[PDB]
């Protein structure tokens, strides 16, 4: 079988006949995160699109950093809501977007 | 002049990003091939060149969603109490009761628009897109223009009101006199503002189908031969000898890298109106959002009142509310009247007679009043006027003076 | 980038056009002096469409810096966020290496202060609205003050325009309004 790109998505075995699919092995990038050379040479590696200090993302697999559930403004943008800054461990935070205000609204109050 | 007025909410589409993807050089020049990889080695730069050319238009896209949206500093966030003097936002401001905090409006423009080749995800998820917009809305609601520049100020939303009536040239006692109907045009506006949508996007969806076309035709030219024996690297291996099949292999490396380049530009080509349209649409969030402007047709049809952002899949959707003039009625006019030998015109607004007595009145509205000498200033005889007619200017202080 | 090109075989046996036609006859050196200039002629065409693409971008920035010029410099400017943040006063250009530098000077309010307000104030069964201003309250008296910044005045005749009658306004307060005729007829 072929699909709309004409690629062979499918085969079929010759001995006991047997639909089988095919799917390419996981290819993608590289992509290191650094602080900076004159602060501490430690590094991250991310891995585009990858499978897999594990740490799974929506933009692939991350080793090198430590999660934490504490948000702060982004920093170094690893991508899909993800940024991570040095703080020894880098970290990968979720970014916060900004501090949270409620303006005290009433019929009659003006400043 | 006008007698009437009717309150108008329309939309505006515009897209702000298109999908980021990138293409590997290596990958798609050549296939799991020591040999290929050699050949491709004298075209030097190239593929580098490529690379680098699509990173760029990749981070253009994150900065491209950045600027049109990310424009307040702290999040806002509107009352639990909703005394908006009649207003109902209800369709246009989040839901808290969905998986996601997108509102109505923005859930039926979600759901309307539906070889070394790699898509990178946004760097912005949808969720924090939709918390910009909300953010918007709350601060346009309660504070008005004023967030838009050195923090936020509540302001009552009727008084808000008459103060844009009152920069568009209506005084303001007409708002406070007539509430409820412009309460109940706006209510019926957004009502089949929402009807409509749910009956077209049609600006979203030509950039997702166009990039599509683009990699498929990029995927279709491998089957190409190119001038060669075959479009398969590994029978041409097979099939001849090494310094045979080194021509066949270049007349592919050849054919391919052209394909690829012209696949780039166009990328680039496209990139560049994408970003001519982010750029617009920053310009009109900037000012017809944060502000009320004086442009004419800029923030819609006829005199604008304000707008509400909304977020649709890779742009931004505007309603722009606006005021406009109904149920025009015939008078007559002079330039001015002079009484007692001295002219005088009028400080603001027009001189109209029904036939038999003479008002002052303002221009978009018809509000007729006496004259008075508090309405109006003497500049001369009757002489240098073409025009002037003959009429008396009432005196406030005298009969008070008696 | 262009330079660094000039230093592949694009194919040929070497990167010199010397040492291909000492070391080759005409007939069969000419082939190899095709692959060459074929390839250069390719670099040198990415070259110029590149340059194109940036001129573009380089003409964009420039018009946008000719507006900027005339309306923040030469005028006051209406369009919000357009020169600077806050409300716009004046700007002073300065020149830059291959650009030009804005000195946006804006005004921004600050220290805010709580105040109660009325749409329109009851007096004598009439209506009266400000010319310009708002109604705000000390809590316990009320004044009229402009918007932007807090100046109280008394509350006259020569302030508030008088329009309708008392019924109509949603919210309306009771308050005296003072009339400077009043007391000079003594
Ligand atoms: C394939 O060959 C094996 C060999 O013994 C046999 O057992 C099997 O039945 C064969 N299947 C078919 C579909 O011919
Ligand atoms: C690294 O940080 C030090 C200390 O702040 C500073 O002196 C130095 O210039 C920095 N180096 C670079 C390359 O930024
Ligand atoms: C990665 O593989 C594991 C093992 O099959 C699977 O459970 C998991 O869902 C996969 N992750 C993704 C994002 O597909
Ligand atoms: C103006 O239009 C509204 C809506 O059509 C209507 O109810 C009203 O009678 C018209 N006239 C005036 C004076 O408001
Ligand atoms: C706003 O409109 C919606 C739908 O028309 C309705 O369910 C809701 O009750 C309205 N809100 C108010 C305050 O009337
Ligand atoms: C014009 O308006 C005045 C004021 O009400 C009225 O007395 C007069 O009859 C009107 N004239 C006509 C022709 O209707
Ligand atoms: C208007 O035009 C008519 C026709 O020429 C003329 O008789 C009349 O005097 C004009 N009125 C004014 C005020 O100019
Ligand atoms: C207006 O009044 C003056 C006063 O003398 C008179 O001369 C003139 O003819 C009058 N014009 C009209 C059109 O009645
Ligand atoms: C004034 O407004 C602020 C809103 O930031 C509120 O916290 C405060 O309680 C208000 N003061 C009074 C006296 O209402
Ligand atoms: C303002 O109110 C205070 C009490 O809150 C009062 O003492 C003061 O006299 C008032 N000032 C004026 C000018 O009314
Ligand atoms: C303002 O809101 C309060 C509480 O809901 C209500 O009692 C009051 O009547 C409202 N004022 C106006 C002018 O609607
Ligand atoms: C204002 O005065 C009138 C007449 O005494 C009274 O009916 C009303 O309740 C008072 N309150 C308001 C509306 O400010």
């Amino acid at each position: 079988g072929r699909d709309i790109a004409d690629t062979t998505d499918a085969v079929r075995d010759p001995q006991t006949l047997e639909i089988l699919d095919i799917t390419p092995c996981s290819f993608g990038g590289v992509s290191v995160i650094t602080p900076g050379t004159n602060t501490s040479n430690q590094v991250a590696v991310l891995y585009q699109g990858v499978n897999c200090n594990v740490f799974q993302t929506r933009a692939g697999c991350l080793i090198g950093a430590e999660h934490v559930n504490n948000s702060y403004e982004c920093d170094i943008p690893i991508g899909a809501g993800i940024c991570a800054s040095y703080q020894q461990s880098v970290i990968a935070y979720t970014m916060s977007l900004g501090a949270e205000n409620s303006v005290a609204y009433s019929n009659n109050s003006i400043a | 002049i006008p007698t009437n007025f009717t309150i108008s909410v329309t939309t505006e589409i515009l897209p702000v990003s298109m999908t980021k993807t990138s293409v590997d050089c290596t990958m798609y020049i050549c296939g799991d091939s020591t040999e290929c990889s050699n050949l491709l080695l004298q075209y030097g730069s190239f593929c580098t060149q490529l690379n680098r050319a699509l990173t760029g238009i990749a981070v253009e896209q994150d900065k491209n969603t950045q600027e049109v949206f990310a424009q307040v500093k702290q999040i806002y966030k509107t009352p639990p109490i909703k005394d908006f003097g009649g207003f109902n936002f209800s369709q246009i401001l989040p839901d808290p009761s969905k998986p996601s905090k997108r509102s109505f409006i923005e859930d039926l423009l979600f759901n309307k628009v539906t070889n070394g080749l790699t898509v990178l995800p946004p760097l912005l998820t949808d969720e924090m897109i939709a918390q910009y917009t909300s953010a918007l809305l709350a601060g346009t609601i309660t504070s008005g223009w004023t967030f838009g520049a050195g923090a936020a100020l509540q302001i009552p939303f009727a008084m808000q009101m008459a103060y844009r009536f009152n920069g568009i040239g209506v005084t303001q006692n007409v708002l406070y006199e007539n509430q409820k109907l412009i309460a109940n045009q706006f209510n019926s506006a957004i009502g089949k503002i929402q009807d409509s949508l749910s009956s077209a996007l049609g600006k979203l969806q030509d950039v997702v189908n166009q990039n599509a076309q683009a990699l498929n035709t990029l995927v279709k030219q491998l089957s190409s031969n190119f001038g060669a024996i075959s479009s398969v690297l590994n029978d041409i291996l097979s099939r001849l000898d090494p310094p045979e099949a080194e021509v066949q292999i270049d007349r592919l490396i050849t054919g391919r890298l052209q394909s690829l380049q012209t696949y780039v530009t166009q990328q680039l080509i496209r990139a560049a109106e994408i970003r001519a349209s982010a750029n617009l649409a920053a310009t009109k969030m900037s000012e017809c959002v944060l502000g009320q402007s004086k442009r004419v047709d800029f923030c819609g049809k006829g005199y604008h009142l304000m707008s509400f952002p909304q977020s649709a899949p890779h742009g931004v959707v505007f309603l722009h509310v606006t005021y406009v003039p109904a149920q025009e009625k015939n008078f007559t006019t002079a330039p001015a009247i002079c009484h007692d030998g001295k002219a005088h015109f009028p400080r603001e607004g027009v001189f109209v007679s029904n036939g038999t007595h003479w008002f002052v009145t303002q221009r978009n509205f018809y509000e007729p009043q006496i004259i008075t000498t508090d309405n109006t200033f003497v500049s001369g005889n009757c002489d240098v006027v073409i025009g002037i007619v003959n009429n008396t200017v009432y005196d406030p202080l005298q009969p008070e003076l008696d």
